[PDB]
């Protein structure tokens, strides 16, 4: 429950892939 | 068994695995041995603006370390990258 940091803040914290602003996720 | 990461891992391009495998040695830059502890992954949080308890960094690392060492290694750092990514299929 409320997890933190479930991907993408971490994928901007270092390289790995820009991701664009989203995965999959809707908005 | 950790056969599905081998597959996982096997399957990857070696491009996919140079951008971890990059990403792990800046991950060490809190560790001279090459090991990421929760002295490295303290750093990282900070950095994110998260500041919690060791005692939870230690946790955390037991969740996703099998052996309960309380340290990442390369070969663990992969399979929770590639966990991770995956918990998102
Ligand atoms: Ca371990």
């Amino acid at each position: 429950r409320r997890v933190r940091i479930s991907a993408d803040a971490m994928m901007q914290a270092l390289l790995g892939a820009r991701h664009k602003e989203s995965l999959d996720l809707r908005a | 068994m950790d056969d599905i990461y081998k597959a996982a891992v096997e399957q990857l391009t070696e491009e996919q695995k140079n951008e971890f495998k990059a990403a792990f040695d800046i991950f060490v830059l809190g560790a001279e041995d090459g090991c990421i502890s929760t002295k490295e992954l303290g750093k990282v949080m900070r950095m994110l603006g998260q500041n919690p308890t060791p005692e939870e960094l230690q946790e955390m690392i037991d969740e996703v370390d099998e052996d309960g060492s309380g340290t990442v290694d390369f070969d663990e750092f992969l399979v929770m990258m590639v966990r991770c990514m995956k918990d998102d299929s």
